[PDB]
RNA sequence: AGGGGAUCGAAGAUGAUCAGAUACCGUCGUAGUCUUAACCAUAAACUAUGCCGACUAGGGAUCGGGUGGUGUUUUUUUAAUGACCCACUCGGCACCUUACGAGAAAUCAAAGUCUUUGGGUUCUGGGGGGAGUAUGGUCGCAAGGCUGAAACUUAAAGGAAUU
């Protein structure tokens, strides 16, 4: 957080699960970060610029990491129609 | 001694006590 | 502590089943708790089948079978090597062989 | 001397990481205690329990010794190592290694208004190990660390200077008490407060930015 | 039987937060549940919530943003005086800075900080953080 | 009681690993090779190491032995798994589909020479 | 985002249909249900190859994002994927783990088989469950060739495909290899296929 | 699944669900207009009629009570609603 | 509901339940029955005086072998006879 | 208290074993075992897990009811009702996997939704013994049931798991 005169006094600011907004802890050794390479015209990976999602250890431990990543990628246009909001 | 033989010895003892209390009354 | 989830028997929903008697010693056993084995023997043997085959009328008639259901208490079954005490993880297996 | 074998070690040795907060931020696993020594040089340690554990054998009891070690500077880092060994000195030395490999950050906050530097915990937190539950409550300035001497030493080595502590269970089980207290201060960054609701652009780990100097041929 | 429909609703929300789900169904959707959710919605602890109107008592689907740690009720609804509000906030809330004790008051259902600004007090409904 | 220990076996495997072209199928010259390609601190251990080496080579000639990867049998494996079975096994032999999988191709809009066939119930 | 060239071409669908990659298992788990398309009588469920191809291209866009190709790990304990994972290893960087995994390869930094990679791709979450469990300790993302019954435990990107047919396993690895070559300078024009057909990714007999 | 649309489930999902367990509960039963063989009179019949409904012409049976839906008497003609 | 009633109007039930369950406590049982005033050598006091009746050699409990050198005292305010320890090396010759 | 009393069989008798054996083993055998009309009110009466209500994970099987197959059996020209098969659904006895979560652990889909402690409600426990004893009351024909101490005594008793 920040003190009275601004000046954020906090060791670090933790990442968040892009699926469930949980805080990824320093001990969360099942949590992963997925980087997807953005693709230009005529199909090149553009080495250096990525679309990134963070999945906490809990989501992958519960098996919904694939479905959550399907939703986040579809929301960002990385996937077209594989994920469905209704079931 | 299992509890039930302790129980059996106490039950027989109790009706020795209320038998000797029968004479006293 | 508790040894088996199915306490020692097969009784969940009853409260009382029926007593059966052991074949070897005649101990009263709840019918679901009793170790039950089916006894299917030939009427004669494995070696005397031929002996009866050429010494009987009605050639290759039936060779009949003897049928019996044996009920054992836990101690008699163990002493007769019918159930053969198992390990803590291997006793959860319910397969026949 | 130290020759690194992990990617994190070979990249910390090259000076590409100058603070332990990056490892905490990207949840990178720590496998070499030299990484902690390079990033946190001022890491004071105090052995806190020496008890003999015995294993019965045909020819008498084979006695080993279990050492509980807590490392940590007074600026938001602690580690907890438990190690058993034949020798008392060997258990202490290897317990120091495991305690350094278990270094975690704690979140420090204010009991009331945010005047000055943080002096307490941001929220209440509880950790459980075995039957022992340790509960840490924020305290005002000047209250001190209101804790048992073992819990107090772990919190002094945490940098927190004002806390209220509640405990339950067989607190005389020293290893479980300290482990429960270690879980509670670990959970302090696990809690999500409103001042952490703002979204962040998800920075890429240093293991890919400076990936040229990892796993050399 | 169903003694507190509010306790049933908040228990459903807690189990949905723990499992990481972003939605939860609530039955049977009382006015107190609507009023309690509006305080949650006002302070950002939940997102949208919609009310399915069946002609029985209604159903609610709440959109969860993952920012909520716990939301319980305090049954029975104890009588709370102005001096007793701070005691309740000390016991139920993790920190003094955030979290809210929800009260039912003749001025309306509100959190504990809004109860201080209007200088009103009443019965306690629950808490949220 | 003639089971060779790890000292004999690991030295024999390490010898074949880096000296397969130099070696032969004769213990009489294998034992001479051992002194001048390895350091053995006794003649009895050399004969054991060279004897199991010849037994290893006799097995290597008729089929490979797992755990030993010398030079010659390695490049034989790249020349063998480089084989691709002509042009077949996925090229069209004349593509049979059922009704349900034909609907995939319809739902995707793609036009292929599909042939709907009847399956047994 | 992706142009029209990033779609399931008729020839790509020709290989998938001819390799029986659309034949799913007869027992679908709840997590693999979004890949079920009008479950066929005789019990077999049919996989949506369009959903498969979208997942396979997305998987490639993660594989062709690690700067160093050597620390991409591809794992196949089963014999059917053993040659496919080795050919995938040759064409790309892709240090392979084919056969036994040797527990302690992602942890236990002192073993000979120790690897500390950025990404693991396993052919089977069931047959390579040790590697997936190992990956869960050191923050390794996983792509698994998943049927409709295989578990999705710690699997970030599941590719819905048949896991029994050797043609299906070799093709998916071959298609994954082609795309990661396509999203780089090795295979500059995407419309043109390779000069070598897919059957060198297939497990041969005897 | 952790993300789904509770307000717009698929119509197949609600068809499989129990009548009380849908988003809004409702009867899966209906009413029928039955053509008795004898004449052309219309008697409205409930689907789960649970009684031997009668017209004024064929005064024996127009449907047969069962455990569920009533069984129309094997010679009649019916239309829904 | 974790046992106990939680009704806002259940104060009587909770107060009677605590009242009855407090009788399982040793100090509450001892105080409320007044055993110190009734069944005790002292009359609920810290100290009591009395006349020495005899000198006793008490053999200590195992695993200790010794003689404890106690005395028999008959209290003045009761007349109860109790045993008392002589707590120092020697000091039994002082008692008489 | 009547009836009935084949079988087995507290008591008892007897033959063995044994140092002894008034035990196990063997052979008899009264009460009992069955029933009618009354008593008793206790069991490791157990799931050692109160009841009602809500939610939290996956699967297959099974019992009862229901719904739908242009399904099989009655493959006899477009072939009743039951039986079976497939897909659902409600309710029930259970089980398997995993451990989200809990636990001291054994283990547990409840023993979860508990120091982030409150859905409603009943009953019970407060170290081990003395002791479910003594006394009083009440019920019972009796056996006994329910209720139920104190003096005194003690540093452990106990639970689960490891070698
Ligand atoms: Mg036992
Ligand atoms: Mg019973
Ligand atoms: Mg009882
Ligand atoms: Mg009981
Ligand atoms: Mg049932
Ligand atoms: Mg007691």
């Amino acid at each position: 957080m920040e003190n009275d005169k601004g000046q954020l006094v906090e060791l670090y600011v933790p990442r968040k699960c892009s699926a469930t907004n949980r805080i990824i802890k320093a001990d969360d050794h099942a949590s992963v970060q997925i980087n997807v390479a953005k693709v230009d015209e005529e199909g090149r990976a553009i080495p250096g610029e990525y679309v990134t999602y963070a999945l906490s250890g809990y989501v992958r431990s519960r098996g919904e990491s694939d479905d959550s990543l399907n939703r986040l990628a579809q929301n960002d246009g990385l996937l077209k129609n594989v994920w469905s909001y209704s079931r | 001694m299992r509890a039930k033989w302790r129980k059996k010895r106490t039950r027989r003892l109790k009706r020795k006590r209320r038998k000797v209390r029968a004479r006293s009354k | 502590p508790k040894k088996r989830a199915s306490n020692g028997r097969n009784k969940k929903g009853r409260g009382h089943v029926k007593p059966v008697r052991c074949v070897n010693c005649s101990k009263s056993i709840p019918k679901d708790k009793a170790i039950k084995r089916m006894a299917i023997r030939n009427i004669v043997e494995a070696a005397a089948v031929r002996d009866l085959s050429e010494a009987s009328v009605y050639p290759e008639y039936a060779l009949p079978k003897t049928y019996n259901k044996l009920h054992y208490c836990v101690s008699c079954a163990i002493h007769a090597r019918i159930v053969r005490v198992r390990s803590r993880e291997d006793r959860k297996n319910r397969a026949p062989p | 001397g130290w020759v690194p074998v992990t990617k994190l070690g070979r990249l910390v040795k090259a000076g590409k990481i100058t603070t332990i907060e990056e490892i905490f931020l990207h949840s990178l696993p720590v496998k070499e205690f030299q990484i902690i020594d390079t990033l946190l040089p001022g890491l004071q340690d105090e052995v806190m329990n020496i008890k003999p554990v015995q294993k019965q054998t045909r020819a008498g009891q084979r006695t080993r010794f279990k050492a509980v070690v807590v490392v940590g500077d007074s600026n938001g880092h602690v580690g907890l190592g438990i190690k058993t060994a034949k020798e008392v000195a060997g258990a202490i030395r290897a317990g120091i290694i495991i305690a350094k490999l278990s270094v975690i950050p704690i979140r420090r906050g204010y009991w009331g208004t945010n005047l000055g530097q943080p002096h307490s915990l941001a929220t209440k937190t509880t950790g459980k190990c075995g039957s022992v539950t340790v509960r840490l409550i924020p305290a005002p300035r000047g209250s001190g660390i209101v804790a048992s001497p073992a819990v107090k030493k772990l919190l002094q080595l945490a940098g927190v200077e004002d806390v209220y502590t509640q405990s339950n269970g067989k607190t005389r089980t020293l290893e479980n008490t300290l482990k429960a207290a270690f879980v509670a201060i670990g959970n302090t960054y696990g809690f999500l407060t409103p001042n952490l609701w703002a979204e962040q652009p998800l920075p890429v780990s240093p293991l890919d930015i400076y990936s040229d100097e990892a796993s050399a041929q | 039987t169903r003694s507190s429909v509010l306790a049933d609703a908040l228990n459903a929300i807690n189990n949905a937060e723990k499992t990481g789900k972003r939605q939860v169904l609530i039955r049977p959707s009382s006015k107190v549940i609507i009023k309690f959710l509006q305080v949650m919605q006002k302070h950002g602890y939940i997102g949208e919530f919609e009310y399915i109107d069946d002609h029985r008592s209604g159903k609610i689907v709440v959109q969860l943003n993952g920012r909520l740690n716990k939301c319980g009720v305090i049954s029975p609804r104890f009588n709370v005086k102005i001096g007793d509000i701070e005691k309740w906030t000390a016991n139920l809330l993790p920190a003094r800075q955030f979290g809210y004790v929800i009260l039912t008051t003749s001025a309306g259902i509100m959190d504990h900080e809004e109860a201080r600004r209007k200088h009103v007090s009443g019965k306690i409904l629950g808490f949220v953080y | 009681g003639r089971v060779r220990t790890k000292t004999v076996k690991r030295a024999s495997k390490a010898l074949i690993e880096r000296y397969y072209p130099k070696l032969t199928l004769d213990f009489q010259t294998n034992k001479r090779l051992c002194d001048e390609i390895a350091t053995i601190q006794s003649k009895r251990l050399r004969n054991k190491i060279a004897g199991y080496t010849t037994h290893l080579m006799k097995r290597i000639q008729k089929g490979p032995v797992r755990g030993i990867s010398f030079k010659l049998q390695e490049e034989e494996r790249e020349r063998k798994d480089q084989y691709v079975p002509e042009v077949s096994a996925l090229d069209l032999s004349r593509l049979n589909v059922d009704n349900q999988t034909s609907d995939l191709v319809k739902s995707l809009g793609l036009k292929l020479p599909l042939s709907v066939i009847n399956v047994s119930a | 985002s992706l142009p029209a060239t990033f779609d399931l071409t008729p020839e790509d669908a020709q290989l998938l249909l001819a390799a029986n990659t659309h034949l799913g298992a007869r027992n679908v788990q709840v997590h693999q249900e979004p890949y079920v398309f009008n479950a066929r009588p005789d019990g077999v469920h049919v996989i949506n190859v369009g959903k498969t191809w979208e997942k396979l291209v997305l998987a490639a866009r993660i594989i062709a994002a690690i700067p160093n190709p050597e620390d991409v790990v591809a794992i196949s304990s089963r014999t059917f994927g053993q040659r496919a994972v080795l050919k995938f290893a040759a064409h790309t960087g892709a240090t392979p783990i084919a056969g036994r995994f040797t527990p302690g390869s992602f942890t236990n930094y002192i073993t000979r088989s120790f690897k500390e990679p950025r990404l693991v791709i396993v052919t089977d979450p069931r047959s390579d469950a040790q590697a997936i469990k190992e990956a869960s300790y050191v923050n390794i993302p996983v792509i698994a060739l998943t049927d409709l019954d295989s578990p999705s435990e710690f699997v970030d990107v599941a590719i819905p495909c048949n896991n029994r047919g050797k043609h299906s396993i070799g093709l998916i690895w071959y298609l994954l290899a082609r795309e990661v070559l396509r999203l780089r300078g090795a295979l500059v024009d995407r419309t043109q296929p390779w000069s070598i057909m897919p059957d060198l990714y297939f497990y041969r007999d005897p | 699944v952790l993300v789904q649309d509770l307000l717009h489930p698929t119509a197949a999902s609600e068809a499989r669900k129990h009548k009380l367990k849908t988003l809004v509960q409702g009867p899966r039963s209906y009413f029928l207009d039955v053509k008795c063989p004898g004449c052309l009179n219309i008697t409205t019949v409930f689907s789960h009629a649970q009684t031997a409904v009668t017209c004024e012409s064929c005064s024996t049976i127009l449907c047969t009570p069962t455990g569920g839906k009533a069984k129309l008497s094997e010679g009649t003609s019916f239309r829904r609603k | 509901g974790k046992g106990k009633p939680r009704g806002l109007n259940s104060a009587r039930k909770l107060r009677v339940h605590r009242r009855n369950n407090r009788w399982a406590e040793n100090n509450y049982k001892k105080r409320l029955l007044g055993t110190a005033f009734k069944s005790s050598p002292f009359g609920g006091s810290s100290h009591a005086k009395g006349i020495v009746l005899e000198k006793l050699g008490i053999e200590s409990k195992q695993p200790n072998s010794a003689i404890r050198k106690c005395v028999r005292v008959q209290l003045i305010k009761n007349g109860k006879k109790v045993t008392a320890f002589v707590p120092n090396d020697g000091c039994l010759n002082f008692v008489d």
